[PDB]
């Protein structure tokens, strides 16, 4: 219907016969909107992202896709780079479409990086190629995720290796402009709470379960402690 | 013997071609064998080095300019600073401003073609590399974990007791996580730490540095993969636990170094501002104020 | 002869690699360094003495 | 050089002993076959 992904009572385990790393997972991700998963270290965010994708073994519950999942544009927390060039990593088995490629390059601000390296936009990347900075690896992975014409985008901490300006420009030109104009489902795991005003939907996680799931106006009344805790972290969250 | 010519001429030619391929393998190993090595000898005498040559943690940096190779652009240009012992130095700047090469300069991982880094009256270029890199601790932004136990990752040489390892884990907010594991300190970390999260891997590397208990800590964007709530309590417990130790903290988030003693603002490899944050935020046109406000 | 060369070449390679600078490790791919321990050392230990 | 690393790692004594022992063994086998040819006549 109006949702992209939905989980009802999902118990998922990394181990085959161990303790469930996720318990009582109940999410309703809207389609064409920005959903932000927020929480502490090791609280189930990447586990939720891979439990929707089927990469983690399910013990209980149901997973519904109303997109039969289909493709999902995924940028892992550890950036994965093929042994091909910059252009082949960003395109990633897709037609070229240079007008979109320039927009993705400017949204990730990778244009100064391809004005360096011995063969800009053609240098071999990863193993058997030139070594990149970790921020450059992160932005090439995010550029691959943003470039594709996939209805669902999964981003898992894209601002970990970047400074304030790169993360702000990638948030505005890439997430709020390039992804919104396509009416694209965006699920964005982040530790940067300053982007919470730009979120349509918020999923809060705590020790491998869904603590609270709703908008910022919902968190203003349902979870007063977590709302005020967020306000203390980033110094009325409208 | 003619029948042996008919049987063995082919075998001789085949073994000659095989031996050429085997000698190609030996040739590749010898080509990797002639690679240059770092100078671990050091010009200063080992008797001139004290038992704790970072006795208090004073750092002088005099006209330092570093690069990564010959005929390459210097990533730091005329860096000159003083760090009193026990002072906390927060380093901020945009990505690409040479502030990780600044951290690598103390371990001689970059080509210091000019300038000196004098620590407690001793130039570090005169020292052996194991002597220099054994008495200083660094926390890289990207975590590196090895296969084995938690005890092996924190203490591979087995030079510290279990109480030191538990203090290192408790400072790095991993007391409850490691205690929840059934092995405890013997819980197995997989290859690359794939059984833990990115934040938990980075906290394991932080606890790995907390075992060493040196006089100079260099935290090069350590808390980048960590959420803000646990980053604040980790920063507070690091400040309280290392109150007498010189900490050079490279800030992924600028608001973490608002309580630092001095703030080094790097612009394109040059120290634009090096002063207290209280005076630095008083100036409206200062770049550090633009970092805090935006 | 095979045992002596197989011991000495691996000892020399392992000692010379760990002293090489990090510029060498960043410039050279890790597959090129690792295949000397994996394939070339396997030839020297086993295939060459036969 | 790089192709001669195996000979230098083996040493002069071990390599020369290998070559001399193989040559002596094969010339002994030639002598056995020649003495068998003389014996059968
Ligand atoms: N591949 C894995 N195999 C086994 N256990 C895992 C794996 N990944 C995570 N875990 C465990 O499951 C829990 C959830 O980790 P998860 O991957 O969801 O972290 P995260 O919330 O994305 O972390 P962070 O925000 O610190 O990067 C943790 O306790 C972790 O140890
Ligand atoms: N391993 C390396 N080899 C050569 N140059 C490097 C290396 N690492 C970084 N650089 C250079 O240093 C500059 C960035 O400095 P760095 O300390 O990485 O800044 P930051 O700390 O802001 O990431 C880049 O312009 C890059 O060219
Ligand atoms: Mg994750
Ligand atoms: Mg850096």
């Amino acid at each position: 219907d109006n949702f992209c992904v939905q989980i009802i009572g999902g118990f998922f385990t990394w181990t085959p016969d161990g303790i469930p790393t996720l318990s009582n997972i109940t999410i309703r991700i809207p389609r064409g909107q920005l959903t932000m998963i927020v929480g502490q270290v090791g609280c189930g965010k990447s586990s939720l992202l891979l439990a929707t994708l089927g990469e983690m073994q399910k013990v209980s519950g149901a997973v519904f896709w109303n997109s039969s999942r289909g493709p999902v544009a995924y940028a892992s927390q550890k950036p994965w780079l093929l042994n091909a060039t910059v252009e082949e990593n960003i395109t990633f088995e897709s037609p070229f479409n240079k007008q979109r490629y320039k927009m993705v390059i400017e949204a990730c601000s990778l244009q100064p990086d391809i004005d360096i390296l011995p063969h800009g936009d053609q240098t071999q990347i990863g193993e058997r190629g030139i070594n990149l900075s970790g921020g450059q690896r992160q932005r090439i992975s995010v550029a691959r995720a943003l470039y594709q014409q996939t209805n669902v985008v999964f981003l898992d901490d894209p601002f970990s290796a970047l400074d304030v300006h790169l993360s702000d420009h990638l948030m505005q030109a890439g997430i709020l402009e390039l992804l919104r104009d396509d009416k694209r489902t965006v699920v964005l795991v982040t530790h940067k709470l300053q982007y919470l005003p730009h979120a349509d939907w918020i999923i809060a996680m705590k020790d491998g379960t869904i603590q609270r799931e709703g908008t910022l106006k919902d968190f203003q009344r349902s979870e007063c402690q977590l709302f005020e805790h967020w306000k203390t972290l980033m110094n009325e969250l409208e | 013997y003619a029948l042996m010519v008919s049987n063995y001429l082919n075998w001789m030619v085949r073994n000659l071609a095989d031996m050429e391929i085997q000698l190609g393998a030996v040739k590749r190993i010898h080509a990797l064998l002639k690679t240059e090595a770092e100078s671990y000898e050091g010009l200063l005498a080992p008797s001139l080095i004290p038992k704790n040559w970072p006795d208090q943690g004073k750092i002088q940096i005099q006209n330092l300019s570093v690069r990564y190779d010959s005929s390459l652009k210097p990533v730091l240009k005329h860096v000159n600073a003083l760090i009193s012992p026990g002072q906390k130095i927060g380093i901020c700047g945009r990505t690409g401003s040479g502030k990780s090469s600044f951290s690598l300069a103390f371990f001689r991982m970059v080509d210091m073609f000019e300038g000196r880094i004098i620590i407690d009256g001793i130039d570090i270029a005169k020292l052996p590399l194991h002597t220099l890199r054994s008495r200083l601790s660094i926390i890289l932004q990207d975590p590196v974990l090895f296969s084995g136990t938690i005890r092996f990752n924190l203490d591979p040489e087995k030079k510290c007791s279990d109480s030191t390892l538990w203090e290192a884990l408790e400072i790095a907010q991993l007391k409850l996580v490691v205690k929840a594991l059934p092995g405890g300190l013997d819980a197995i970390i997989t290859e690359g730490g794939e059984n833990f999260s990115q934040g938990q891997r980075q906290l394991f590397c932080l606890a790995r540095a907390f075992v060493r208990k040196t006089s100079i800590f260099i935290m090069d964007e350590a808390t980048a993969s960590i959420d803000m709530a646990t980053e604040n309590i980790l920063q507070k417990v690091v400040m309280t636990a290392f109150a007498d130790r010189t900490v050079v903290t490279i800030a992924h988030r600028v608001h973490t170094i608002l309580s630092a003693d001095l703030v080094m603002v790097l612009k394109r490899g040059a120290i634009l501002e090096f002063d207290k944050p209280e005076t630095l935020l008083s100036q409206k046109d200062s770049v550090f104020a633009s970092f805090v406000r935006a | 002869t095979g045992l002596k060369v197989a011991k000495r070449l691996h000892r020399s390679l392992l000692n010379r690699i760990i002293l090489a600078p990090m510029r060498f490790f960043e410039t050279t791919p890790l597959g090129s360094i690792l295949n000397r321990f994996s394939s070339d050392c396997n030839t020297i230990d086993q295939h060459i003495p036969s | 050089r790089a192709c001669t690393k195996y000979l230098s790692s083996a040493g002069i004594l071990l390599l020369s002993l290998l070559v001399f022992s193989q040559l002596l063994k094969h010339m002994v086998l030639v002598a056995i076959d020649y003495w068998l040819a003389k014996w059968t006549d």
